[PDB]
RNA sequence: UAAGUGAUCUAGAAAG
């Protein structure tokens, strides 16, 4: 209710401060919003911002908000159809963009999830910048992202996924493993 | 500052830009006035004694 | 005339709504975008310094300015903050009015008048970084990042503008209801309200959502940063639900709980689409019309309730760059999903389309209704539809879209389900 | 739809080529305005022989 | 002119705040400088010394009343901010005086000069804007002193030097320092 | 009205003209502490980048310290204490080339 | 190392 009565992200993040709900809550609070994300068509602007709101408000938030990003990837990716997925993927760029450290967890794990991860490496290069975003990555340690050991032709899979939604540097790490 | 609405009413003609109508306020000294409830008489009890 | 054909392209096969053939062409002369809008015209010049000066100058030549009277008698536009605003530089002013002299001097004023007092310029300059303007009701500010500070959170109302070549979101641009939109508005409510002594509740109540309908499908993303306009709403909203309480000969504000309003008409209640619920933006009036802004302290929105909070038509349309965005999408697949069909040799199902069939501009689904090889020639509709206001007496609120070449551009069947909810459920209504 | 129409413009802006650069002094000037009195001030004689061209 | 730039002594600074011979030994006696330096000396509202080599040959850098006028324009509008200039030093390195002589230009010139020359040493010494101090006192209960603490914290500079025990009464006359 | 923000009057309004602070309006003020990492990272970006007047001033103050020990020690007479000065002068001059 | 305090308009009777 407090989300869909109030007009600009803003003033809903405000009215769920008001509340104060405990440090157990929060993380209930983030799935619910991102739920609600979900359900709206396509990708809102307001929910983000709401999202930032929030995240700049508390450090407990933050760790919510982390948390459900991480039960997001890990166990609830897979249930979405594909607009809703999209969406997701849309404001999880959008929080990462700015407002999140880039800590991302990432052959086997590759349907749904995979989807996500490239909508939201769009996203990310809708805000930032296709060299810049490069660069931003590089800076954070980012294991999983792009994994630079070579690993006996396992970053193959990653550069072919890359490659499937146009991007970078895949090619020169390709080039440096041989 | 945040030049409150605190300290408009307390300095109308300072912080305040074209004040009109508006009268002066007062700008005090502390009340240090003790009362025993106890039933007891003459007493230096909420402060302290001095040096010599 | 040259300009005017390049801007068309060949006619063999002319251009696109401001595409180029080549880069070179488009950069050769001084305007670059045109576009007339049912006699209110759009033109973007793009000079460099020296082409500037010399406009400057010539202006300087036609009308001396000793004392420096150009930023004196400039129109700028009231509605953005003085900051945000186009900066009076003695440069930048000059050089629009000496654009508008041009224009002016272009056309003779027996043929069409273009006034000083009609007309605007906004100059983006490294000294004024706002291209401002106001299209068909919106007011438009493009701001560039690369000109922006510190490149903050995109807000709801901005349109992050997008470079079509590396997919970038290169610039920005705020919008806000233009004033002359929002008195519209006022006019329509008032309207609304006079005539209407008798009208049964409900039929006021329909009227008032059809006002707000309108208002909201037309600028739905534009909204949100317009102040003024929230607090006609919050107003106009109120005044309707006075019109109601002052059938019932009382306005005792709990005699009248929401629940009497909201509530839709399948559980006997008006039935409004309140907007007046939201805790608008206050700011500091001192600091809001001069120079910058951002969201701070809340102002107390409508009324007094039971911590019943109403939801808010906005929330339940979807906001104009994301459906632009939707539309590029979802077109995009339709067109490739016909291409494999040609591939594979069928009729493409409606059926397979399911899924994006409400989404789209024009909705997709205006592919597939029953009634669409007439439609096709139904040209030059749009037009048509606009000048219908001079036609009629009164005229239709959704001049702006048409249902049977767009297809419903909203939908609010889950406002209609939440606002019950909201009010505790059936049983407590 | 106008709204459409107003995106697609600002798109065109932004798209325009070095349209935001400010360093040798690019003014970009844009001009808005109405014809005024466009309709209320057409003569008949020479508006039909404009119809007649088309 | 090219003139030189270098803070004084805070407790100088403070003395001040609150005969060639006898100036030279105050000096002395208050920072313990030169010798050569308190001599060359002539100081108004910061410090204006003349100790160049060349200058106890010269007579034209010998009467520097004139000079020293310019200066106080300086001193009053410095270059930070247009406003006034504290705790600074003023020793001439050396004088571009040509041979022509003319008492008009030669007296100008130098008014405007000084002035820039002592701008230009402000810039070279690593400049910084000193706001003042109010020094505050206030006559809380016992109590309360908590919340006076609070408030300081909130506002920006801010100390509490000592919460002196007003005797006798509830009084904690906290002696504090806020800028003003 | 309160710090400038509260609705200038209730009356017309069509409201309460009650004002809650916002909370973001908090998170605005912060990120500077919290901005920060931005402005830290464009940090990192640009983060590597006279002996004679000595001379002539160590002479006067050698001059001075002259003047002063003729003041002392029978020196009421100038030419003699002047021309001890500049001596000393000469001398400086000469160990300095 | 520091979030989350407060600002809350109204208000009906006659005749037409
Ligand atoms: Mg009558």
């Amino acid at each position: 209710l407090v989300l869909k009565s109030s007009l600009s992200g803003d003033e809903a993040a405000h009215k769920l401060l008001k509340l104060k709900i405990a440090n157990n809550l929060k993380k209930s609070v983030v799935d619910i919003i991102i739920k609600s994300s979900l359900q709206e068509s396509t990708f809102s602007k307001f929910y983000s911002i709401l999202s930032e709101r929030m995240i700049t408000f508390h450090r407990s938030w933050q760790t919510a908000y982390n948390e459900t990003f991480e039960q997001n990837y890990t166990q609830d990716i897979e249930d979405y159809e594909t607009d809703q997925l999209r969406i997701l993927g849309k404001f999880w760029g959008h929080l990462i963009s700015y407002e999140f450290l880039p800590m991302d967890c990432l052959e086997e794990s590759c349907p749904q999830g995979r989807i996500f991860i490239k909508f939201l490496f769009q996203e990310l290069v809708n805000e930032l910048g296709l060299d810049e975003l490069q660069l931003r990555l590089n800076s954070s340690k980012l294991d999983g992202m792009f994994p630079l050991e070579g690993d006996a032709e396992h970053i193959r899979y990653s550069i072919n996924f890359f490659t499937a939604i146009g991007l970078g540097l895949l090619t020169e790490d390709m080039r440096s493993r041989l | 500052v945040p030049i409150r609405s605190e300290y408009k009413v307390a300095f109308p003609h300072l912080y305040n830009s074209r004040p009109r109508s508006v009268r002066i306020p007062w700008y005090n000294n502390p009340v240090s006035c003790i009362i025993q409830n106890d039933e007891e008489y003459d007493t230096p009890a909420l402060f302290f004694d001095p040096s010599l | 005339q040259e300009r005017a054909t390049d801007l068309a392209g060949p006619a063999n096969n002319p251009n696109e709504f401001m595409q180029f053939k080549s880069k070179e062409v488009e950069k050769a002369h001084p305007i670059r975008l045109y576009t007339r809008y049912l006699d209110r015209i759009y033109m973007l010049f793009h000079f460099e310094e020296d082409e500037g000066e010399e406009l400057t100058d010539e202006y300087l030549a036609e009308n001396p300015d000793p004392n420096f009277e150009n930023s004196i008698g400039y129109n700028n536009r009231k509605c953005w903050p003085k900051d945000s605003r186009m900066r009076l530089i003695r440069q930048d002013v000059n050089l629009g009015r000496a654009v508008f002299w041009e224009i002016q001097s272009r056309v003779p004023t027996s043929l069409t008048s273009i006034k000083w007092e009609n007309a605007f310029v906004s100059v983006y300059s490294k000294n004024n970084p706002n291209l401002l303007f106001s299209m068909c009701g919106f007011e438009v500010r493009i701001l560039p990042r690369q000109r922006m500070e510190e490149v903050v959170s995109n807000d709801e109302g901005v349109w992050d503008l997008v470079d079509e070549r590396t997919k970038q979101r290169t610039a920005k641009a705020y919008l806000k209801v233009s004033e002359e939109e929002i008195k519209k508005f006022d006019s329509r409510i008032r309207g609304i309200l006079m005539a209407s002594g008798s009208t049964t509740f409900t039929k006021v109540a329909a009227k008032w959502n059809t006002s707000l309908i309108s208002l909201f499908t037309y600028f739905r993303e534009a909204i949100v940063a317009t102040e003024p306009l929230l607090d006609i709403l919050v107003k106009g909203e109120t005044r309707i639900q006075n019109r109601v309480k002052l059938g019932l000969n009382s306005k005792m504000p709990t005699r009248f709980p929401p629940a009497v309003f909201y509530t839709p008409k399948e559980l006997g209640g008006l039935g409004m689409i309140s907007a007046s619920h939201i805790l608008i933006p206050a700011s500091d009036l001192s600091w809001s019309k001069q120079t910058d802004t951002g969201i701070t302290h809340f102002r107390a929105g409508m009324t007094h309730e039971d911590e019943k909070l109403i939801p808010t038509i906005f929330r339940y349309i979807t906001t104009w760059e994301n459906e632009f965005l939707d539309s590029q999408r979802v077109w995009a697949e339709y067109a490739t999903k016909r291409q494999e069909a040609i591939q594979q040799n069928r009729r493409l199902a409606f059926e397979e389309l399911e899924g994006s069939w409400d989404r789209g501009i024009p909705r997709i689904s205006t592919l597939f209704q029953r009634d669409r090889h007439t439609l096709a020639y139904d040209r030059g509709h749009r037009i048509r539809r606009e000048f219908k206001q001079y036609s009629l007496e009164r005229n239709s609120p959704f001049w702006w879209t048409n249902s049977h070449h767009d297809g419903k551009l909203w939908n609010l069947n889950a406002y209609r389900t939440d606002v019950i909810q909201a009010l505790g459920g059936i049983e407590t209504i | 739809i106008p709204p459409l129409l107003v995106y697609k413009w600002t798109q065109g802006i932004n798209n325009l080529s070095e349209i935001w650069d400010v360093s040798r002094g690019q003014s970009a000037v844009l001009l808005e305005t109405t014809l005024g009195e466009m309709a209320e001030k057409i003569d008949f004689t020479l508006l039909n022989r404009l119809l007649r061209l088309i | 002119i090219s003139v030189a730039a270098e803070p004084m002594d805070s407790k100088m600074i403070q003395d001040l705040s609150r005969p060639r011979k006898l100036s030279k030994i105050l000096r002395t006696e208050y920072g313990w400088d030169s010798l050569a330096s308190r001599n060359v000396w002539s100081f108004y509202n910061l410090i204006n010394d003349t100790l160049p080599d060349e200058i106890s040959p010269e007579l034209l850098s010998k009467y520097k009343e004139q000079i020293i006028q310019g200066f106080y324009w300086a001193v009053k509008e410095g270059p930070l901010a247009e406003e006034p200039i504290y705790g600074v030093q003023y020793k001439l390195l050396s004088i571009s005086v040509p041979s022509d002589v003319n008492i008009d230009v030669m007296k100008s010139q130098i008014i405007p000069l000084m002035k820039k020359a002592c701008y230009v040493g402000l810039l070279t010494a690593i400049p910084i804007l000193l706001e003042p101090i109010y020094e505050v006192d206030i006559t809380v209960h016992a109590p309360l002193l908590p919340i006076v603490e609070e408030l300081m914290k909130k506002r920006r500079g801010s100390r509490i030097y000592k919460t002196i025990k007003v005797a006798g009464t509830p009084l904690l006359e906290v002696r504090g320092q806020v800028p003003v | 009205s309160y710090n400038g923000i509260g609705l200038k009057s209730a009356k017309g309004s069509s409201t309460s003209g009650h004002v809650q602070r916002s909370l973001a309006s908090n998170n605005r003020r912060r990120p500077q502490g919290s901005q920060q990492q931005r402005q830290q990272r464009q940090n990192a970006i640009k983060k590597a980048s006279i002996e004679t007047h000595m001379e002539k001033r160590e002479i006067e103050v050698q001059v001075s310290e002259l003047r002063d020990r003729l003041e002392e020690e029978e020196t009421l007479s100038e030419e003699q204490i002047d021309k001890k000065c500049e001596a000393l002068r000469a001398k400086l001059t000469n160990e300095w080339q």
